[PDB]
């Protein structure tokens, strides 16, 4: 695993193209994220 | 250490959960290649993942970081979508759940797009799909992702395609 960028402690991946994305993020710590919720579920054939 | 509990549709809790799984789906440049093609999902379950180590082992995180940008935490909740998802909940995120050819280097990665996460359920690129059917857009086989709550503290912008 890498290292945050010195003074931060994540990076924020921020959509400069696709105007309807959202961000996406990393953490370089396994204990900056808890697993709250587990979600099973199928994706839907369009109609 | 870990115990799953089922939380019923009539909670409260569950309606925001399904809500912004279904709320931030979007489409993808592959065209659906990685995670499918779909608009909206068919939630089956959703549990809340109990363990009182790795909680505290966050917690105790979220609060170095916070005492390192002025008691901000930056917490968000976000999605995750991994072939180890299995051991995320029973041992934790570490080392092992990163990806190692990311854009952003080797960390572990979290969306804002439940469709995003959705790409990495069966691997990077969506691996080969499904086991049963070798289908990237199967629409029998049961998924899973996580919604996590994670500290971004300072967190670096990179500007990005
Ligand atoms: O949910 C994610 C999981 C992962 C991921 C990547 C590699 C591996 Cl081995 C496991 C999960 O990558 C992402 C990249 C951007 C946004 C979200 C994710
Ligand atoms: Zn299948």
């Amino acid at each position: 695993m890498a290292h945050s960028p010195p003074g931060h402690h994540s990076v924020t991946g921020r959509p400069s193209v696709n105007g309807l994305a959202l961000a996406e993020y990393v953490i370089y710590r396994g204990e900056q994220a808890y697993p709250e919720y587990l979600i099973t579920y199928q994706i839907m054939r369009p109609e | 250490g870990t115990i799953l509990i089922d939380l019923s549709p009539d909670d409260k809790e569950f309606q925001s959960v399904e809500e912004e799984m279904q709320s931030t789906v979007r489409e993808h440049r592959d065209g659906g290649h990685a995670g499918g093609i779909f608009n909206r999902y068919n939630i089956l379950k959703i549990q809340k993942v109990c363990n009182k180590k790795l909680w505290e082992r966050y917690t105790h995180r979220r609060k170095e970081v916070s005492e390192e940008n002025h008691n901000h935490a930056n917490e968000r909740m976000l999605f995750h979508g991994s072939p180890f998802v299995n051991a995320i909940i029973h041992k934790g995120f570490d080392e092992r759940h990163a990806y190692i050819g990311g854009m952003f280097g080797a960390g572990i990665y979290f969306a804002e797009n439940s469709s995003k996460s959705n790409q990495y359920v069966y691997g990077i690129g969506g691996g080969t799909g499904c086991p049963v059917h070798k289908d990237r857009s199967c629409y029998i086989c049961h998924r899973q992702l996580l919604f996590c709550r994670v500290t971004l503290g300072k967190s670096f912008l990179q500007f990005s395609a």
